[PDB]
């Protein structure tokens, strides 16, 4: 499965930013969607966790206070909104897919990524 | 002197009747006490009945031979030599047999310990071990005695001839002593390997289990600086190390109970992972709950199988202490007429073999054979409490 | 807090078919949940070892790994022109407590 992006565009600093990832057969209810953002010539940073059962979501610690994740199980996407960017958010960011705990599907976590998309500030 | 051969006579009778009063006594043991009629009595009981014959045979036969005149003939002397070859390597024989039966028992106890093979073998190999030693000594000897001079008529004829007295010497003995050694060793590395895995085991588990009772600790113990993520975070980490320490409905029993347990863990950092402002006072309190019904079974059971490695383990210990001593009073006792037959064979034809020394290595042999019944009960006390 | 994953090697070279031995440690001890990951310029992040010594289907078995107490290790026995890219530690204890590695480039 791909998980693809058609969130890339150019925003202005301070302004809102939505991303889109789509899952490409997989059901979002059983396997929880990571968001990962990685700098330009830098290494791999989280974001956020969000999971269609149970409606837990996690932010990450420079992240928190500014966006906003939610997944619809019938549309079977999860959307990313930035609501304020400090130039330093700066990234390309891509969304993986993500086990629960129960069996294998958590000892096997963070596979079939996706393209990835380009935010800039 | 002429008095002196009453006086060594009568000496060598009292000592054959002790000899003879001592393996009857450890027969009596045997055969009243039906509890030493196991395995571990099974394979020991020659090692008392060949050297008794020892006592019946060598020590009255040889008062003619040395005592009075030679009144027997030669027929007569090589049956003597004869006895004296097969009750004397049925020891050492039997002593392998044990050791290979304790080989069997120890490393093929996946197999062996849990189905025990048929009873109708054992006597099969008890007689075949007394066969054993004449197909080493029998014939061999028998074909080389072919002398005509009769001086030293029963001291045997093949030697002063150092190829075959190397030869038997290396088999008599070294060979055995290395399968021994080599059975010995694979047990107590086997039970030590054993015992390492589980010693480390257990340790990973406990320490694991320490680990997660310090964090349930702080857990029941709630800071209101939200300390809850920090503290279960460690938790999480012993949960997975103790989950993979694998020891099936039983496995499943165990893997399902840590999966429950993961599961709660998980359910209960929720609230604090959320940022979520309440984290319902930290309600990790139901994983008692888990702690002391599901992974307690375990954690006593595994505990008690190191108490039986640990038990297992001294016993083979004693038994290996025992065969070990056993076998070097053997080689102390045999290890005098080797060095008196092999090194003085470059001159035999007068006077060579006649010494003192020798004649003492002579009665050595027999002594091993003396003070066995005596070492006898040192395994196992309940001869002399019966 | 954060548990920070450090990956000692950032930048290597080796020719091609020899043995590359990349570490990675962590603060707080983790339980077979640090996984190895690869990525080239233009492209995501794959899989490759998962939980601490295992490979996933799709990955050749010249890539491996190890463990020890804290201590990760990916082993690449016979290097190739292909496997040339940034490899990445990333320990997923839990959803909240991702943490990528620095990475190192062969
Ligand atoms: C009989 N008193 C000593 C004790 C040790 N010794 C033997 C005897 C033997 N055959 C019996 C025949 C006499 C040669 N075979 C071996 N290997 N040692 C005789």
């Amino acid at each position: 499965v791909q998980l693809v992006e058609s969130g890339g565009g150019l925003v202005q600093p301070g302004g809102s930013l939505r991303l889109s990832c789509a899952a490409s057969g997989f059901n979002v209810v059983v396997f929880s969607i990571h968001w990962v953002r990685q700098a330009p010539g830098k290494g791999l940073e989280w974001v956020a966790y969000i999971s269609s059962s149970s409606g837990s979501t996690s932010y990450a610690d420079s992240v928190k206070g500014r966006f906003t994740i939610s997944a619809d199980t019938s549309k079977n996407t999860a959307y990313l909104q930035m609501n304020s960017l400090r130039a330093e958010d700066t990234a390309v960011y891509y969304c993986a897919r993500w086990g629960y705990w129960p069996g294998e599907p958590w000892w096997k976590a963070f596979d079939y990524w996706g393209q990835g998309t380009l935010v800039t500030v | 002197s002429l008095s002196t051969r009453v006086t060594l006579a009568f000496f060598m009778s009292l000592v054959a009747f002790a000899i003879m009063l001592g393996n009857a006594l450890v027969i009596l043991a045997f055969v009243v006490d039906k509890n030493l009629r196991h395995r571990s009595s099974y394979f020991f009981l020659n090692l008392a009945i060949s050297d008794f014959f020892v006592g019946v045979i060598s020590i009255p036969l040889y008062i003619p031979h040395t005592l009075f005149e030679w009144d027997f003939g030669k027929e007569i002397c090589v049956f003597w030599l004869t006895t004296d070859y097969l009750l004397c390597t049925a020891s050492v024989y039997n002593i392998v047999l044990i050791s290979y039966d304790r080989y069997l028992s120890v490393s093929n106890a996946v197999s062996y310990r849990t189905q025990h093979t048929g009873v109708l073998k054992i006597v099969t190999l008890m007689v075949a071990v007394w066969v054993l030693a004449f197909l080493v000594n029998g014939p061999m000897i028998l074909v080389s005695e072919s002398w005509k001079d009769e001086g030293s008529e029963c001291e045997p004829g093949f030697f002063s001839e150092w190829y075959i007295l190397a030869i038997t010497s290396f088999l008599e003995f070294v060979i055995p002593v290395i399968l021994v050694a080599y059975f010995n060793m694979n047990i107590y590395w086997s039970l030590w390997k054993r015992d390492h895995l589980a010693r480390r085991q257990l340790a990973d588990l406990e320490d694991n289990w320490e680990t997660l009772n310090d964090n349930l600790k702080v857990i029941e113990k709630a800071d209101n600086a939200a300390q809850v993520k920090d503290a279960l975070t460690k938790m999480r980490a012993a949960a997975l190390d103790a989950q993979k320490a694998t020891p099936s409905p039983e496995m499943k029993d165990f893997r399902h109970g840590f999966d429950i347990l993961v599961g709660q863990i998980d359910d209960a950092l929720k609230l604090a992972n959320e940022g979520k402002v309440k984290e319902a006072q930290a309600a990790a309190e139901q994983l008692k709950t888990t702690r002391n019904a599901y992974i307690q079974k375990y954690l006593e059971r595994a505990r008690s199988t190191l108490q039986r490695e640990h038990v297992e383990l001294l016993r083979a210990r004693r038994l290996a202490k025992s065969l070990a001593i056993l076998l070097g009073v053997f080689a102390v006792c045999w290890a005098p007429y080797s060095l008196f037959t092999i090194v003085l064979s470059f001159y035999s034809s007068a006077t060579g073999p006649k010494s003192v020394w020798y004649r003492i290595a002579f009665w050595l042999q027999w002594f091993n054979s003396f003070v066995n019944p005596l070492l006898y009960p040192l395994c196992h006390k309940r001869f002399q409490k019966a | 807090s954060d548990i920070q994953m450090t990956q000692s090697p950032s930048s290597l070279s080796a020719s091609v078919g020899d043995r590359v031995t990349i570490t990675c440690r962590a603060s707080q001890s983790v339980s077979s949940a640090v996984a190895w990951y690869q990525q080239k310029p233009g492209k995501a992040p794959k899989l490759l070892i998962y939980s601490a010594s295992s490979l996933y289907s799709g990955v050749p078995s010249r890539f491996s790994g190890s463990r020890s107490g804290t201590d990760f290790t990916l082993t690449i026995s016979s290097l190739q022109p292909e496997d040339f890219a940034t490899y990445y530690c990333q320990q997923y204890l839990y959803y909240s407590l991702v943490t990528f590695g620095q990475g190192t480039k062969v």
